[PDB]
């Protein structure tokens, strides 16, 4: 197996410290290095630190020395991700990631690369505060109509934080349909679109409702697009 | 190089 | 710190085809430490390579990594629907290990200029005091496009924001929306709004305008 588990999302505030746990289970804990590697929004992998639970042989990097922490529990085969003066800059997905072993026939013998990861952890920091989206209409126009297909849609606006998820017509509109990626307006707050095609003979004789659910609230509102 | 321990360690485990 | 120098950052080539992408660090990595990772949209790294040459296994055998010293390369043979994601490779030859900014691996089809619409902001929002008038353009190849907000044949300011989805698993295309934000007014006190589209497949740009009034 070797299966790593991280804790749920977070969501701090600039200046606060947070703390990420990732729970190994199915091969030796305290034998084996164990490092974190986060990804901010839109880019690449950038690898923080690591730590061998035996001795807690710790090895940070240097634009986080003397800011983070790492931990492992060898009663608990866990180990802790502890970062504080949390910027916005900060936000990213934080990875849990041990170090394979040679021949997976099985554990036994280090081969440094990271063979195992968790889900991934999203830490958002921001001094934003928690709200669901403002859901409005984009109606199928004249101007959203060419020949025998129409584009209608739906924008997700001032939620916070990530992330939100789009479905239309309780999932009964699958095809045509494109999400983009949420942008961070100045605000603070996170926007986004949700669109499909649709035949424009249909318009009339259809009904096309866009079900948004930002979880992060407890939100879940249903908005109905329709003809301008 | 910190990436090398485990394997330090792995070779004693085994050695004895 | 050693840095991890990737390219191309897009290599564009259709399925079945091999792919070579390259690695090279900016000091000699030692022991050949190097592993290359495939991270799939929505998921985590999945390892590849390591050692530079080494394998695990689960990994299939269209992956193949060589070079050493200072130039390494990751090979796929036969490029398989899956395989079309982000790849990043890492070196870990001394402490402080190190990625490189990664190289997109896109699937390679045929030209298609974006179907540009248009929507105007709803009742319901300007009720708010707020408006949102927003530019799709939809199903298009490459994903390099140029937006341009043009109010009342004014150009526009940072007062817009563009999002782009990842390239289409069933058809290869990007779309694109580009949101322009204003007051109820000022949006109140100007006539026609217009987007303005240039893209590689096009020969004169594209404009998608109406007049606040239809429908």
């Amino acid at each position: 197996q070797v299966q790593l588990v991280q804790s749920g999302a977070e969501v701090k505030r600039p200046g606060s410290s947070v703390t990420v746990s990732c729970k190994a289970s199915g091969g030796s804990f305290s034998t084996y290095a164990l490092s974190w590697v986060r990804q901010a929004p839109g880019r690449g992998l950038e690898w923080m630190g690591g730590v061998i639970p035996l001795l807690t042989i710790t090895n940070y990097a240097p634009r986080f020395q003397g800011r983070i922490t790492i931990t492992a529990d060898r009663s608990t085969s866990t180990a802790y991700l502890e970062l504080n003066s949390l910027r916005p800059e900060d936000t990213a997905v934080y990875y849990c990631a041990r170090e394979g072993t040679t021949g997976w026939g099985w554990l036994g013998k280090p081969i440094g690369a990271f063979a195992h990861w968790g889900q991934g952890t999203l830490v958002t920091v921001s001094s934003a505060s928690t709200k669901g989206p403002s859901v409005f209409p984009l109606a199928p126009s004249s101007k959203s109509t060419s020949g025998g297909t129409a584009a209608l849609g739906c924008l997700v606006k001032d939620y916070f934080p990530e992330p939100v998820t789009v479905s239309w017509n309780s999932g009964a509109l699958t095809s045509g349909v494109h999400t983009f990626p949420a942008v961070l307006q100045s605000s603070g707050l996170y926007s986004l679109s949700s669109v499909v095609t649709v035949p424009s003979s249909s318009l009339g004789t259809q009904t096309y409702i866009c079900n948004v659910n930002h979880k992060p609230s407890n939100t879940k509102v249903d908005k109905k697009v329709e003809p301008k | 190089n910190w990436f090398n321990i485990t394997n330090x360690l792995w070779l004693i485990k085994k050695k004895k | 710190e050693i840095v991890l120098t990737q390219s191309p950052g897009t290599q564009s080539l259709s399925p079945g085809e091999r792919a070579t992408l390259s690695c090279r660090a900016s000091q000699s990595v030692g022991n050949n430490k190097l592993a290359w990772y495939q991270q799939r949209p929505g998921q985590a790294p999945r390892l590849l390579i390591y050692g530079a040459s080494s394998r695990p296994s689960g990994v299939a055998d269209r992956f193949s990594g060589s070079g050493s010293g200072t130039d390494f390369t990751l090979t796929i043979s036969r490029l398989e629907p899956e395989d079309f994601a982000v790849y990043y490779c890492q070196q870990y030859g001394q402490s402080l290990s190190t990625f490189g900014q990664g190289t997109k691996v896109e699937v390679k089809r045929t030209v298609a200029a974006p179907s540009v619409f248009i929507f105007p902001p709803s009742d319901e929002q300007l009720k708010s005091g707020t408006a949102s008038v927003v530019c799709l353009l939809n199903n298009f190849y490459p994903r390099e496009a140029k937006v341009q907000w043009k109010v009342d044949n004014a150009l526009q300011s940072g007062n817009s924001q563009e999002s782009v989805t990842e390239q289409d698993s069933k058809d290869s295309t990007y779309s694109l929306s580009s949101t322009l934000t204003l007051s109820k007014a000022d949006y109140e006190k100007h006539k026609v709004y217009a987007c303005e589209v240039t893209h590689q497949g096009l020969s004169s740009p594209v404009t998608k305008s109406f007049n606040r009034g239809e429908c």
